[PDB]
DNA sequence: TGTCGTCAGGATTCCAGGCAGTTCG
DNA sequence: CGAACTGCCTGGAATCCTGACGACA
């Protein structure tokens, strides 16, 4: 139970725990001798978010027992507002339900929040047949589904050997993005037959607004299957979003 | 004594502030010369104020001070109608006038339902039939709520001046009846739920009896399914007079027939039929008696039954009776205990004792204070009993109510040893107070105890109780029954389970202790799992328990509550049987040499407008008079313009700021082009040669108010505003102008204002048996200075914690009325300082300054306010008041609290010109002032006085005797958004559920919710109408035209499938919790509406949604 | 006459990219 | 002699308390 890990700026850590927040309130973070690991359900049973960081990421790391803890993610949400780019993140916990947020500076900061506990049902994704792979930048994508976030909402994704499409229908208005190995928004394609499947971007919007530009995308579909965007955090962690797509035309 | 002249310096004050309002009025600058509101001086003075004649309060004060009120009315009313003091105009006036003032009378003047509900009574006549008569009730707004009493008086009066005039008897015709029924069950079955399910053959024997027919007023746009009947100007619904009458004839059978022995007139033994009608619904103990009383006893029953129709049904604690406790007292109030550690009107009452229940440790614990309360009001486990709340006999409660059973109290207890002492040993003594020194010196004596002890029990017996051993010392002399507050309920037990428990005692540990020849005990320690402890639990002991013994459940009671328990059963001697038709207290006592009582016996159960500015469409939904200025915009408005003799200047504002003087009010003809002021309009008799119409002040013109702010902007010299809007609609016939220099005061002071003219707010307030300055916040020297020199007995007063009489003037007020009192206070005097340059005469600026100045109350349904002294305040969101000033109709007039105001600003802002000309709203005005209320001075002095804390012998030991409650003799003998209340019913359901141990069943308010809800819905879907955004008066056609042809944007919608879509969670979760039928196809019918009216479109590979619902139709499906 | 939902709306603070000042081969 | 690396600061936008509306009992 009791734990401590220390890393000198932590706030691509705070907007991610920003955007699992906004996707769920109810989360709990599973605290092994490996490190860190997550994984949360949605209300509609339609989307998963999964992360995990190994003891490769903070400075500072020092875990006594696995087990498993809880955090409100508005009571979170309520402590990342004063997240300085330049401070020093100390998370701290003993055997009493007290979990210290320490911030080291010109001022020492000392923040203690209690600990409830949260009984999600875990359950291992089965495999899945992916047959379409792809590696492009985190920017183009943001910035496409935010030119066509206002027109539609089910923005369509085709994949063929060596070629890319993103559109976006319609009844009055149309949206079209080529990509192919020389552009300037792939980075690489493992695309195996041709694929199109067409997805809401609602919470695809908000989840690429809380990644940065500079960040990249790993995304794994097929012709109807669900869709799962994958990036590493500091070349160690790995998170994962997952969505199927809607049956409509 | 005193008492007179503290009102005469009350009226004395009361005069200098209408000095000095007069003096301020004397400029004018207000269209008003007079006082509006003037002091009453007797009952006659206020019906003289509400309908009059003005000069008739001599002939009404002689007649009734001389052959009493009811005859005096009736004799007043002949006079009237006969016309002693003159002639008044035609007949149907006399008779309409003559009609108000009886109704005035009877009510004493406090109703304004003859004044402004009933406008006009005409006598029309039957030109179908036989040329028989009908009166034609032109009614109004305000009459929807008249009130039962109220509308059953005016019906006999009706009858009364019917019976006077000699008229013919109508002939009810078949469509005349027809029509009669067909309304009743619309208005029953549509329109509103009645308070009183009338029947076919019923009403259609009072239309029948009624021998002149009777034609009210329009009600709402409703139509029937004959049409064009003759008699009725139209075919809508009479809802008015359907409510009237019901609530008169069919609801006030009881007053009815007291009026008709008091008068007199013959044609009302239908109330006799009515009641008839309604009156077709060796092994022998004397607690099998009481039994077989209680349940002859209907009325318990039956208002057990009627309570079902408001709150969750069928659910009912199984452990505790659903009943309070029975304190009589002269003429409910609930321990606050009880509503800390959780339906109906709520009173508190904390001096007594409070429930008990056990915590999470397994132990048993009382509530007792409020500390102990507020710790323990989180660790409850399950509610045992619900305590002992008081409920009284002086209600005036009728339909039958039979006598509740009462209990043996430690007041009646000690009354029963001192009257046996005092027959025995030759000692008298004065109870209920404190004994003289040789009669408590020779009872100490006598009974082995301390003098002092004795004056503290006489004192306060609730409070010094005395110990148990000391207790069973007393009763082994005079064979009394036990203590009843540590004397157990045991009224719901079987003998045979209670041999259970006396083996369990039997086997159990046991120590001993004995005082003063008593062979009682110490403590008693027992193992749970000797015996069920389902009635162990239930009987509501404090124990102690304890779990490291080598034993898993192990409790202790110590004394002197094991005492309690072990002495009553003559500390395991004699041995129990059981024995039927015998309760435990009759085999206790036939095993005994001792005879005990009963103890639990009593079982009874927008827009908020702030300023008067018309604007209309021209300030469109917002109307800012800053945004009109700003935009530089005119305003078409019918309003009344002036005009100055010297300068020339129009304007809607009273007086001229240009010049030095007012402006007077000139008359226009809103048909033709014509002008002229009130000298020609006076002349000309109110007509115009131009246009044959009666000459208005008041005309439809244009005005700039941009440019006309300027002059209010100069007058006020204050320019500190935020946010300001005025009026929109204007009900009033004259459409008078209101101050806009007040109004913009008001706004710079932001305060809040009903669309009545003037500045009251709620307050809510219950009255009590006593008053401790302690609780009121009042120093002894503040009393002294007020005027108080003695207290309740005549002692002088120089304690704080002094028991007092309930002053008349005083005020429990709360900390949001004085500071809202506060604010208007700060408004009036910067108007007073700004208006007229007059010295502050309250100068208030604290909120401890303004104890000792005069306020007014006012309730619905009450044209007369009641003047009140500022002596008092409150720290809870609560208050409480005088019986006095809170009678019956200020209680039961639609509105438990009432409105406070301030004389001063009732007198700079009262106008008669702010009521509406037809409608109004729940009250007219507060046209009189009321201040005398002189329970009987000269002659029953003592029967005001004498009327707290007095406990009669006769009746508690006269109780079980199944005694008429209506026995009048022995009664005067006696006397002499959503989170918030989803939170709320979640928890009240919880509480519930920890009370009866997990046992419980659905409900029906909730499919009583949901179905008119799903209907509403369905019907308001089907209508679909929908308004124009900036277009706000236009209301746009369902046929879609693409957008608003006047303005091209979205027309706002009425889904309302918001509050559905919240709702239907709640009945989800409630159909999870609890398995109940015929309401599954409710919830798949709307849920499967739901989705056909969106037609869940996505869904993953792993699904298994978790549903009851889904469930249960799939369980169907199979059993199908 | 009490309650409950929706909608827009403008005032507010928070985030991000352009203008500007500054130390490096 | 030019290029990243910040401040900062002001535009753009998300949030929300207030002001309209309709529904039931
Ligand atoms: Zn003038
Ligand atoms: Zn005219």
């Amino acid at each position: 139970m009791p734990f401590e890990v220390v890393f000198d700026g932590a706030k691509e850590f705070a907007d991610l725990i920003a955007t699992a927040s906004n996707l769920i309130d109810e989360a709990a973070f599973k605290f092994t001798e490996e490190g860190i690991s997550m994984r949360a359900m949605d209300p509609s049973r339609v989307v998963l978010i999964d992360l995990n960081l190994p003891e490769s990421i903070f400075s500072k790391y020092e875990v006594e027992e696995p087990e498993t803890i809880g955090i409100n993610m508005d009571q979170f949400k309520k402590i990342l507002k004063r997240g300085k780019a330049k401070d020093t993140l100390i998370l701290r916990k003993g055997d009493e339900n007290f979990l210290e947020i320490t911030f080291e500076g010109t001022a020492k900061r000392t923040f203690r929040l209690p600990l409830i506990d949260v009984e999600e049902l875990e359950l291992e994704l089965p495999e899945l047949p992916f047959t379409a792979k792809v590696v492009l930048l985190g920017e183009v994508l943001k910035e496409g589904i935010k030119d066509a976030s206002l027109v539609s909402d089910a923005i369509k994704f085709i994949a063929k050997e060596n070629e890319f499409t993103m559109k976006a229908e319609g009844e009055t208005n149309e949206v079209e993005i080529r990509l192919t190995l020389e552009d300037e928004g792939l980075l690489d394609l493992e695309v195996e037959e041709e694929t199109k499947s067409a997805y809401g971007i609602r919470y695809l919007s908000d989840m690429v607004k809380g990644i940065g530009k500079a960040d990249e995308v790993i995304l794994r579909f097929g012709n109807e299957m669900p869709l799962q965007m994958e990036y590493m955090i500091r070349d160690e962690g790995r998170l994962t979003f997952l969505l199927a797509p809607r049956v409509e035309e | 004594p005193e008492m007179k002249a503290y009102f005469e310096s009350l009226q004395r004050e009361i005069d200098r502030a209408y000095a000095i309002a007069r003096k301020a009025r004397a400029q004018g600058k207000d269209p008003s010369f007079d006082v509006e509101v003037p002091q009453a001086t007797d009952m006659a003075g206020r019906v003289e104020s509400l309908v009059g004649p003005p000069g008739v309060a001599e002939r009404i004060r002689e007649l009734v001070k001389e052959y009493g009120k009811e005859i005096a009315a009736l004799k007043v009313v002949d006079e009237i109608i006969e016309g002693k003091f003159g002639d008044l105009g035609s007949k149907e006036k006399y008779a309409e006038q003559a009609v108000r003032t009886a109704l005035a009378i009877l009510t004493e003047g406090i109703v304004s339902a003859p004044l402004e509900g009933i406008a006009d009574v005409k006598i029309k006549r039957n030109e179908w039939a036989d040329g028989s008569e009908y009166l034609a009730l032109y009614y109004a707004g305000p009459i929807r709520s008249s009130g039962g009493t109220a509308q059953a008086l005016s019906v006999l009066v009706g009858d009364y001046v019917r019976r006077k005039l000699g008229l013919d008897r109508f002939k009810p015709s078949d469509e005349h009846i027809e029509r009669m029924v067909e309304e009743v069950d619309l208005y029953h079955r549509a329109v509103t739920r009645l308070q009183y399910h009338p029947e076919a053959d019923e009403v259609r024997l009072a239309m029948r009896n009624i021998p002149i027919e009777i034609t009210g007023e329009e009600t709402d746009k409703v139509e029937v399914s004959h049409r064009n009947v003759p008699g009725v100007e139209t075919n809508h619904l009479r809802g008015g007079a359907i409510l009237v009458l019901a609530e008169g004839v069919l609801q006030k059978a009881k007053k009815l027939v007291k009026y008709i022995d008091k008068m007199g007139i013959e044609g009302w033994d239908w109330i006799k039929e009515f009641v008839e009608a309604k009156e077709k619904g060796v092994e022998k103990g004397f607690y099998y008696e009481l039994y077989e009383k209680f349940r002859a006893n209907i009325a318990p029953n039956k208002k057990y039954t009627k309570e079902i129709i408001g709150g969750r049904p069928l659910f009912a604690e199984p452990s505790t009776n659903g009943g309070f406790r029975l304190r009589y007292g002269r003429s409910w109030s609930v321990n606050p205990a009880t509503m800390l550690i959780l339906g109906c009107i709520v009173t508190p009452a904390t001096t007594v004792e409070g429930p008990i229940v056990r915590l999470k440790n397994g132990s048993v614990v009382r509530v007792d204070d409020y500390e102990t309360a507020l710790k323990v009001r989180n660790e409850v486990d399950e509610i045992l009993y619900v305590g002992d709340a008081l409920v009284n006999f002086g209600d005036f409660v009728e339909n039958n109510q039979t006598l509740l059973p009462a209990n043996y109290v430690e007041e009646w207890w000690v009354q029963e040893l001192v009257q046996a002492i005092k027959d025995l040993y030759e000692v008298e003594l004065q109870p209920f107070a404190e004994n003289d020194r040789e009669a408590v010196e020779e009872a100490a004596e006598y009974l082995e105890v301390d003098p002092d002890f004795l004056w503290n029990l006489l004192k306060d017996p609730l409070r010094v109780k005395p110990d148990v051993e000391t207790a069973i010392h007393l009763s082994t002399v005079l064979d009394i029954p036990f203590h009843p507050y540590y004397t157990l309920y045991w009224n719901t037990l079987q003998p045979e389970e209670v041999e259970e428990l006396q083996k369990a005692l039997l086997g159990a540990q046991i120590e001993w202790a004995e005082f003063r020849k008593n062979r009682f005990a110490k403590k008693v320690v027992l193992e749970n799992d000797k015996n069920i402890k389902r009635y162990l639990e239930l009987l509501g002991l404090p124990h102690r328990l304890e779990r490291v013994e080598k034993k898993r459940k192990v409790i202790v009671v110590e004394y002197p509550w094991s005492a309690a328990l072990l002495t009553p059963l003559g500390n395991l001697e004699w041995e129990f049987k059981a024995k039927p038709f015998y309760t435990v207290i009759d085999i206790i006592n036939e095993n005994n040499r001792i005879k005990l009582r009963d103890r639990g016996i009593s079982w009874i159960g927008k827009p908020p407008v702030q300023v008067l500015f018309p604007i209309g469409l021209a300030g469109g939904q917002s109307r800012d008079i800053k945004k009109a200025a700003e935009e530089g915009k005119t305003a078409r408005v019918e309003i009344a313009f002036f005009k100055c003799p010297k300068c020339g200047h129009v304007g809607p504002e009273h007086l001229c700021p240009v010049c030095g003087t007012r402006k007077e009010l000139l008359w226009h003809c809103p048909k033709c082009g014509a002008d002229y002021p009130e000298s020609d309009a006076k002349d000309f008799n109110y007509r115009c040669p131009k246009c044959d119409v009666e000459l208005k002040p008041y005309a439809e013109r244009e005005i700039k108010p941009a440019d006309l702010l300027r002059q209010a902007m100069d007058n006020v010299k204050v320019y500190g505003i935020d946010r300001l809007k005025g009026v929109k609609g204007m009900t009033s016939g004259y459409k008078m102008a209101e101050p806009l220099e007040k109004g913009l005061l008001r706004v710079k002071n932001d305060v809040y204002v009903f669309k009545d003219g003037t500045i009251r707010f709620d307050a809510t307030d219950a009255p009590i048996t006593h008053f401790k300055p302690k609780e009121i916040g009042t120093s002894v020297e503040k009393l002294r200075e007020l005027g108080y020199t003695h207290d309740f007995e005549g002692k002088p007063l120089e304690r704080d914690d002094q028991i007092l009489e309930l002053k008349v003037q005083d005020v429990i007020l709360p900390y949001e009325a004085g500071r809202y009192l506060l604010k208007v206070a700060r408004f009036i005097d910067d108007l007073l300082e700004k208006f007229y340059g007059l010295p502050r005469f309250y100068n208030a600026e604290k909120m401890e300054d303004l104890v000792g100045h005069l306020v007014i109350g006012l309730a619905p349904h009450t044209s007369a306010g009641i003047i009140g002294r500022i002596i008092g305040f409150s720290d809870v969101l609560v208050g409480y008041a005088h019986p006095y000033y809170h009678a019956a109709k200020r209680r039961n007039c639609d509105g438990d609290e009432d409105a406070v105001m301030l004389l001063l600003d009732a007198l700079l802002n009262f106008s008669k010109y702010y009521l509406p000309e037809k409608r109004g709203g729940k009250m007219d005005a507060p046209l009189v002032v009321t201040t005398r209320l002189d329970p009987r001075e000269v002659d029953s002095e003592v029967h005001n006085m004498d009327v707290v804390r007095y406990y009669p012998l006769e009746f508690y030991k006269a109780t079980y005797e199944l005694k008429s409650p209506k026995e009048v003799k022995v009664i005067e003998r006696v006397e002499d958004g959503d989170m918030e209340e989803k939170v709320a019913r979640q928890l009240a359901l919880a509480e519930r559920i920890r009370a009866v141990d997990e046992h419980h069943v659905a409900e029906t308010i909730i499919n009583s919710h949901l179905v008119p809800d799903l209907r509403g819905n369905l019907r308001s879907f089907t209508r679909q109408e929908f308004r124009c955004v900036k277009c706000n008066t236009k209301y746009r056609r369902p046929p879609l035209t693409g957008k608003c042809p006047k303005c091209g944007g979205k027309i706002v919608l009425t889904v309302s499938k918001g509050a559905i879509e919240k709702y239907l969670p709640t009945a989800k979760m409630l159909v999870t919790k609890y398995r109940v039928k015929d309401y599954t196809r409710q919830r798949i019918c709307i849920t499967e509406k739901d989705i056909k009216t969106l037609f869940e479109k996505q869904r993953t590979l792993m699904g298994f949604s978790a549903d009851i619902c889904e469930k249960m139709v799939k369980e169907r499906t199979g059993h199908s």
